[PDB]
C-alpha cells in the first residue's frame, strides 16, 4: 500500500508525455474547450450543454452538498427556515443548504435566472467573504471560505466572480468524438480513495519567494487601457495559484500556467467594447 | 424545615440596617428612608463584606433558596419604618442587593443550576410591552367555597378539586379576584450573549428572563450594566388535564433582580501613554494598502478617537457623531477592502452594511401565542452602539432606507412608532460610510445636477469633505502592487507587537467623570482665524459640494 | 424507470404561425428543451382527409371485421401473448452499424443549423439516434448483412424533421 503508491509517482518520471496526460485522465466526461476543465481543477482542489450534467461529477464526488436553482427554490431552502414541530409543538431555528456549503463545493444553477429584488443573500457573501447569519434573535457569520463558477450574460456588475461567453466554433467535427465516444467507452480507485485523504492530511501549501515578482508582470501590460493594478483579481489570482503547487509537487509557481488564465479573462472581456 | 431559616434571614437583616461605621444612629437609616420614599427610586445596596464577616453563611442561604426567601422578604421587609403610620401609604415595591462577585457564562446555566444568580450581560432583543398577567388567584364561586390564602402561585391555575362546578362547559362565569390578587407583570426578555466572549461560530441561546416592574427601562435597552367517605366513590378518581403543562415545564424558570489593583494598572499604561507620535506609526500599520492620500488616510485615523460633549447647562443636545464623505473610486475595482481594516478592532460590533433580513421597521405584535416573525429592534444602528457603523450597499437608500437613516441621523435615536409601541434610546457611535460616483469627478463641464448622484438630506449632514482627483500617473501606480504582496510576506518582514495599542481608548473611559475645562483663550484663536477659511472659499475656488 | 408521456393542451388559444416560439409562449424553452420529443398536430383545413373520419367513425362496433386486412378474430388474450414472446428472444443490436450512420450525421448538424427557423437540433440528437436503434435493430433477426437500419432510422427522424 505505502510502496505501492510511491512507485506510482516514480513511474510518470519516464514518460516525458505527462504534460497532457495527467489532465486528460481525470474527468473526461467533460467536453472540449477545457479551459472550464482547468477551472474545475482549480475548483477541485443553450443551458445545459454538458453543464447541467457537470454538476454531476461534484455531487457524486463530495456527498456533502445541494443543488438549487431561480425561480423553483424559495429563501428558505438556503437560510431562514424557521419552522415549528408539529410533534412537540416547539420552535426550531432551521438553517440552510449555504450555511452547510463551508469547506465545500457550492453548486448553483442558473446564477443569472435570478430576479433582481432577490439574489441579496449571495451578494453580501461574495463581498464580506463570509455568510452571515440573519434569523429571529442571532445575527452572527459563518466562515464562507468557497468560491462560485457558472456562466451567464448600477456599476455593480463587479459582484460576479467569472464570466465566459460560449460561441458556437461551427465546427461539427467537434461533435464527432463524442458520438464515438459513448460507443468506444463500452488502478483509479486508489487514486480516489487514499489519495485524496492522505494528501489533505498535512500537506500545506507555504508561499515561496520566485512566485512573488510574477504577479508584478501581470498589471504591467494592463497600463494599455485608460492611457491594472487595482483591480481585487491580483488578490484573486494568487489564491488560485496555490493549485499549482499541487501539481508537480513543486513549491514555486512560475508565469508558465499562469498568464493562460489571463486570456481567458481577455475573451469575456474585449466583447464589452466596440 | 424552612421556619427558622426564614424566620433567622429576616432577623439577621433587619438588625443589620444599623451600620457601625458612618457615624452612628439613624443618620443613615434616615437617608436611605429618604431615597427610598420620596423619589420611589427604589435603589438599595448591601456591602458583601460586611456580610460574609458577619454571617458569610447568610450569602450561601441566599445563594441556595432566593426562591425561599423571595416571598418572605416581599412582605416582612416592609418593617423598616418601625411604625405601623408609614405601612399603609406605601403599597408595593422592591429592593435587592448589588454587585455581585461571582457569574457564570449563560450558555453553561444548566438546569442543574437553579437557584444561582449571574449578571445581565448581553444586548435586549425581542422587547415586550408591560402586562399585569394571572400570577395568583382563584375561578371557584365565593357561595361554595372562600378564597384561600396559599393557591395557584405560577402559572398554573387552580390545583384543588373540591366543588367540581366548573367541569361542565355549559355555563359561562366571570367572577374575578380583582379586589385581592398580586397582579404585577412578568415580562420576556431575549437577551443573546456577549458575542466578544463568544466563538466565531455560536448561535447564542437566549434565555426566558423574567424581569419585575422596578427592573422595567431601568437601563438604557439592549445594553450591559458597566458602570369517611362520601357518594360511595373509591380511589382512582381520574380527570387530569393536560393543556396546562407543555407551556411552562419545558422551559426555564428563574427570577431576576437587577486597593492595589487600580495603582498597578495605573503605572504600566500612563509610563507608555508619554510616547509621542504614536498615530504616525498606525498609518503604515493599521492601513497597509494605502498609497499617497495621507489628507485621506488622517481623517480616518481621527474619526477612530472618540470624546463627545454632552449637556450639563441644561441646554441643547450636542451632536458630537461623526459623518464623513469620501471621494474615491467611480465604483468599479471598489477600495471598498479598506472597510475590511476597520474590522481589526476589538471591543465594537461590527455592522454588515443593510443587506440583512431587517427585522425592524415591520414590526408587529410579538404575541402570536408561540413567537413572531419580526421582533422590536432597530438593530440598523442599535446594535451599532459603543463600537463602529460601517454601511456598504449605500446605493439601496431608494425608500425605506432613506427615512430610518435621517431620523437616526438628526436625533441620535429611533422613534418606532406602531399604535403599541413608542421608544426613544441613545445610540451614540460614528457612522462610517463613503459613496462612489457614477463614473468620476466631471462637474468642470458638466452640470452638477444630477451628477453628483446622492441625496440631498443625507449628504447635507456629512460632517467631512474631501477633494481626490485621480489622474493616469504611471509613476506611483508602478510600485502599488509592491506593496500588496507584501501582506503575504510575513516570514521575512513582520512588525513586531511589543505592547498593546488598545489601551489608549480606555483612557477616555474615565474621561467621563473628568473635567477637562479647556482653556478659551486657545479655542477663540482657531475661530477667528477660521473666517478667513470661509471667505477664501467665495473667490473662485474648485466647487465640489456648496455646504461650508 | 418508467417511461414519461406527456400531453400538453395549447395556452388559450391555438399555435399562431406569424409568432416564433420564446414569444408565444410564456414558459421559457429551456424547460421544454429538455423534453426529447415535441409533437404538435396543426388542424388545417384539408377537406379529402376529413371525409374519410365521417364514414370511419362508423365502422367501430358496427361490425365483427375489425382486423379489416382478413385477420382472424382470435381471442382477444391471446394478443397480449403474442407480445411477450417476442420480447423472450432477445436479438443483438450489431455494433459496426454505428460507425456508418456517424457519417450520415455531419451533414444532418450544417443544415438543421444552417437554416436558424423556430426548430432546432444539438447533442441532445445523439441520445435520440442510438435510443432509435433500440426497437429498429432488434425486430430483424438476420445476423449477417445490417444495411436497411441505417435508412430506416434515419427515416424515423425525417418525420420528426421539420414538425413544427
Amino acid at each position: 500500500f505505502s510502496e505501492k503508491r510511491v512507485e506510482l509517482l516514480k513511474e510518470l518520471s519516464r514518460k516525458p508525455d505527462i504534460y497532457e496526460r495527467l489532465a486528460s485522465a481525470l474527468a473526461p466526461s467533460i467536453y472540449e474547450h477545457e479551459d472550464i476543465k482547468k477551472g474545475i481543477l482549480l475548483q477541485l482542489f443553450d443551458p445545459g450543454t454538458s453543464k447541467s450534467q457537470l454538476l454531476q461529477y461534484v455531487y457524486n464526488l463530495v456527498p456533502r452538498g445541494q443543488y438549487t436553482s431561480g425561480k423553483g427554490s424559495s429563501a428558505v431552502g438556503l437560510t431562514a427556515y424557521v419552522m415549528k414541530d408539529p410533534e412537540t409543538r416547539q420552535l426550531v431555528l432551521q438553517t440552510g443548504a449555504l450555511v452547510l456549503s463551508d469547506n465545500g463545493i457550492c453548486c448553483i444553477d442558473e446564477f443569472d435566472k435570478m430576479n433582481e429584488s432577490t439574489r441579496s443573500v449571495l451578494h453580501e457573501v461574495m463581498e464580506q467573504q463570509t455568510l452571515s447569519i440573519a434569523k429571529a434573535g442571532i445575527i452572527c457569520q459563518l466562515n464562507a471560505r468557497t468560491s462560485v463558477l457558472a456562466a451567464a450574460n448600477h456599476t455593480l456588475l463587479s459582484r460576479f466572480d467569472l464570466i465566459f461567453l460560449l460561441l458556437d466554433p461551427q465546427d461539427e467535427a467537434y461533435d464527432r468524438r463524442l458520438a464515438h465516444h459513448l460507443v468506444a467507452l463500452y488502478l483509479d480507485m486508489a487514486v480516489l480513495k487514499d489519495y485524496i485523504a492522505y494528501a489533505h492530511s498535512t500537506i500545506m501549501p507555504r508561499l515561496s519567494e520566485e512566485a512573488s515578482q510574477a504577479l508584478i508582470e501581470a498589471y504591467v501590460d494592463m497600463r494599455k487601457i485608460g492611457s491594472s493594478a487595482y483591480p481585487r483579481q491580483l488578490e484573486s489570482l494568487i489564491r488560485l495559484a496555490e493549485a499549482h503547487a499541487k501539481v508537480r509537487l513543486s513549491n514555486k509557481v512560475e508565469a508558465i500556467d499562469v498568464e493562460e488564465a489571463k486570456r481567458l479573462h481577455r475573451e469575456a472581456l474585449k466583447q464589452s467594447a466596440t | 424545615v424552612r421556619d427558622e431559616v426564614a424566620e433567622k434571614c429576616q432577623k439577621l437583616f433587619l438588625d443589620f440596617l444599623e451600620e457601625f461605621q458612618s457615624s452612628d444612629g439613624e443618620i443613615k437609616y434616615l437617608q436611605l428612608a429618604e431615597e427610598l420614599i420620596r423619589p420611589e427610586r427604589n435603589t438599595l445596596v448591601v456591602s458583601f463584606v460586611d456580610l460574609e464577616q458577619f454571617n458569610q453563611q447568610l450569602s450561601t442561604t441566599i445563594q441556595e433558596e432566593f426562591y425561599r426567601v423571595y416571598p418572605y422578604l416581599c412582605r416582612a421587609l416592609k418593617t423598616f419604618v418601625k411604625d405601623r403610620k408609614e405601612i399603609p401609604l406605601a403599597k408595593d415595591f422592591y429592593v435587592a442587593f448589588q454587585d455581585l462577585p461571582t457569574r457564570h457564562k449563560i450558555r453553561e446555566l444548566t438546569s442543574s443550576r437553579i437557584g444561582l444568580l449571574t449578571r445581565i450581560s448581553g444586548q435586549v432583543v425581542r422587547t415586550h410591552p408591560v402586562h399585569p398577567e394571572l400570577v395568583s388567584g382563584t375561578f371557584l364561586c365565593l357561595d361554595c367555597q372562600t378564597v384561600i390564602r396559599d393557591v395557584e402561585q405560577q402559572f398554573k391555575y387552580t390545583q384543588p378539586n373540591i366543588c367540581r362546578n366548573p367541569v361542565c362547559a355549559n355555563r359561562r362565569r366571570f367572577l374575578l379576584d380583582t379586589n385581592k390578587s398580586r397582579f404585577v407583570d412578568f415580562q420576556k426578555v431575549r437577551i443573546q450573549e456577549t458575542q466578544a466572549e463568544l466563538p466565531r461560530g455560536s448561535i447564542p441561546r437566549s434565555l426566558e428572563v423574567i424581569l419585575r416592574a422596578e427592573a422595567v427601562e431601568s437601563a438604557q435597552a439592549g445594553d450591559k450594566c458597566d458602570f369517611g367517605v362520601d357518594g360511595y366513590e373509591t380511589e382512582g378518581i381520574r380527570g387530569l388535564r393536560a393543556l396546562g403543562v407543555r407551556d411552562l415545564s419545558y422551559r426555564l424558570v428563574f427570577l431576576a433582580c437587577c486597593n492595589q489593583m487600580t495603582v498597578k494598572e495605573w503605572e504600566k499604561v500612563f509610563e507608555m501613554s508619554q510616547d509621542k507620535n504614536l498615530y504616525h506609526n498606525l498609518c503604515t500599520s493599521l492601513f497597509p494598502t494605502i498609497h499617497g492620500n495621507d489628507e485621506v488616510k488622517r481623517g480616518v485615523l481621527l474619526m477612530l478617537f472618540g470624546g463627545v460633549p454632552k449637556t450639563t447647562g441644561e441646554g441643547t443636545s450636542l451632536r458630537g457623531d461623526i459623518n464623513v464623505c469620501i471621494v474615491g473610486d467611480p465604483s468599479t475595482a471598489k477600495s471598498q477592502f479598506l472597510k475590511h481594516v476597520e474590522e481589526f478592532s476589538p471591543r465594537a460590533v461590527y455592522t454588515s452594511g443593510k443587506a440583512s433580513s431587517a427585522a425592524g421597521l415591520t414590526a408587529a405584535v410579538v404575541r402570536d401565542e408561540e413567537s413572531h416573525e419580526f421582533v422590536i429592534e432597530a438593530g440598523a444602528l442599535m446594535l451599532a452602539d459603543n463600537g463602529v457603523c460601517c454601511i456598504d450597499e449605500f446605493d439601496k437608500m431608494d425608500v425605506r432606507d432613506q427615512v430610518a437613516i435621517h431620523e437616526a441621523m438628526e436625533q441620535q435615536t429611533i422613534s418606532i412608532t406602531k399604535a403599541g409601541v413608542k421608544a426613544t434610546l441613545n445610540a451614540r457611535t460614528s457612522i462610517l460610510a463613503a459613496a462612489n460616483p457614477i463614473s468620476g469627478h466631471y462637474d468642470r463641464s458638466k452640470s452638477l445636477k444630477q451628477n453628483i448622484n446622492l441625496s440631498a438630506p443625507i449628504m447635507s449632514r456629512f460632517d467631512l469633505f474631501f477633494i481626490l482627483v485621480d489622474e493616469c500617473n504611471e509613476v506611483t501606480d508602478y510600485a502599488i502592487a509592491r506593496r500588496i504582496v507584501d501582506l503575504h510576506s510575513r516570514i521575512e518582514e513582520s512588525i513586531d507587537r511589543v505592547y498593546s495599542l488598545d489601551d489608549i481608548r480606555r483612557y477616555l473611559l474615565f474621561a467621563r467623570q473628568f473635567k477637562p475645562k479647556i482653556s478659551k483663550e486657545s479655542e477663540d484663536f482657531i475661530v477667528e482665524q477660521y473666517k478667513h477659511l470661509r471667505q477664501r472659499d467665495g473667490s473662485g475656488v474648485t466647487k465640489s459640494s456648496w455646504r461650508i | 424507470r418508467c417511461s414519461i408521456l406527456a400531453a400538453a393542451n395549447p395556452a388559450y388559444g391555438r399555435y399562431n404561425p406569424r409568432r416564433s416560439l420564446e414569444q408565444n409562449i410564456q414558459l421559457p424553452a429551456a424547460l421544454l428543451s429538455r423534453f426529447d420529443l415535441l409533437w404538435l398536430i396543426q388542424d388545417r383545413p384539408d377537406r379529402d382527409n376529413d371525409l374519410r373520419l365521417a364514414q370511419h367513425i362508423t365502422y367501430v362496433h358496427q361490425h365483427s371485421r375489425q382486423p379489416p386486412s382478413q385477420f382472424e378474430p382470435l381471442d382477444m388474450k391471446l394478443m397480449r401473448r403474442y407480445i411477450a414472446m417476442c420480447r423472450e428472444k432477445q436479438p443483438m443490436v450489431p455494433e459496426s452499424l454505428a460507425d456508418y450512420i456517424t457519417a450520415a450525421y455531419v451533414e444532418m448538424r450544417r443544415e438543421a443549423w444552417a437554416s436558424k427557423d423556430a426548430t432546432y437540433t444539438s447533442a441532445r440528437t445523439l441520445l435520440a439516434i442510438l435510443r432509435l436503434s433500440t426497437a429498429l435493430a432488434r425486430l430483424r433477426m438476420v445476423d449477417v448483412v445490417e444495411k436497411e437500419d441505417v435508412n430506416e432510422a434515419i427515416r424515423l427522424m425525417e418525420m420528426s424533421k421539420d414538425s413544427l
